[PDB]
């Protein structure tokens, strides 16, 4: 007899994360917390792969 | 080492990620005016993310100002309302947003501003019933709200 | 996740326009840059496990 | 308070597929221990930057 396994995980990202999140070196519009989001999805990907 | 000189590290800068509280659970924040006593620019200092319980003047001059629990005296610590997850600027708002309801890993629960960061502080767990934070897992549970 | 820096204004700003303590009064210079993320190619992951 | 979650996981095991039928043994993969000193016979590796 076989039986699997379950598995996950989650994030948040906060409201003034989301709302301000500037370049260290530069003066931008707030509209960086998108590449955030895009790291750490595939991160998430990566760590199922890891798994 | 005379006419030339070689290379040599001038900056360093590191950056890092926030608290993370539980989706599942909820958040409930109610922000509230710092209490202009204490040394908030110590609170405040490392890139490592860090939260600290907070405790509220019931009364007297100051009611309303709410300022770090500290953990020796029993009227700071009966009176505690919540704990700030992310981080703020004393040098631009005295009013920080206290969150009430979280669920918080043990690992970023520091309640000293020299207690090392990444490691769970031992005083937050010997004072977990008085501080009323259940604690189930390496998750902290609080809801000071009901 | 990376530090959300700009890259070619980081260097242009390090530096200080103070520059007088040297020889009492400002020097010429001509200065050149470079960048180079540095990352580890031998953390590799295991590519044989999903062969079997 | 607007907050932004990402949640993800998967279910699984790893099964494995063939086993012996008279007795119910498996040998389809083996380890063994070789060499005993053989970091002699390797070239150095270059240590990590710790930035």
């Amino acid at each position: 007899t076989w039986s699997p396994l379950a598995f996950k995980e989650s994030r948040v990202w906060d409201e003034k994360e989301i709302l301000y999140l500037g370049r260290l070196a530069d003066e931008v519009q707030a509209g960086v917390i998108n590449e955030q989001i895009a790291e750490s999805l595939t991160w998430l990907m990566a760590r199922m792969r890891n798994r | 080492m005379d006419k030339v000189k070689l290379f040599q590290t001038i900056g360093r800068v590191e950056y890092w990620e926030r608290v993370p509280r539980l989706h599942a659970y909820g958040v409930f924040a109610l922000p509230f005016p710092m209490d202009p006593d204490v040394n908030w620019a110590q609170w405040f200092t490392g890139p490592h993310p860090r939260a600290f319980l907070v405790s509220i003047h019931k009364y007297g001059p100051k009611a309303g100002h709410v300022y770090p629990t500290n953990l020796t005296d029993e009227d700071a610590l009966l009176n505690v309302i919540g704990m700030v997850l992310d981080g703020h600027d004393y040098e631009n708002d005295p009013n920080v947003t206290v969150t009430l309801k979280a669920a918080v890993p043990i690992e970023y629960v520091q309640q000293d501003p020299q207690a090392p960061a990444l490691q769970p502080h031992q005083a937050v767990l010997d004072a977990a019933e008085v501080l009323k934070l259940k604690v189930i897992k390496g998750h902290y549970f609080f809801d000071y709200t009901r | 996740m990376r530090v959300p820096i700009n890259i070619n204004n980081a260097l242009a700003r390090v530096r200080d326009p103070l520059s007088i303590g040297g020889l009492k009064f400002p020097t010429t210079k001509e200065i050149q840059e470079a960048v180079a993320a540095i990352a580890d190619k031998f953390n590799q992951e295991n590519d044989l496990v999903d062969r079997f | 308070p607007p907050y932004y979650a990402i949640i993800a996981g998967f279910h699984g095991l790893p099964q494995l597929s063939g086993y012996n039928t008279e007795d119910f043994s498996f040998h389809r993969f083996k380890w063994l221990k070789y060499a005993n000193n053989v970091q002699s016979y390797l070239p150095p590796f270059p240590p990590k930057v710790e930035l």
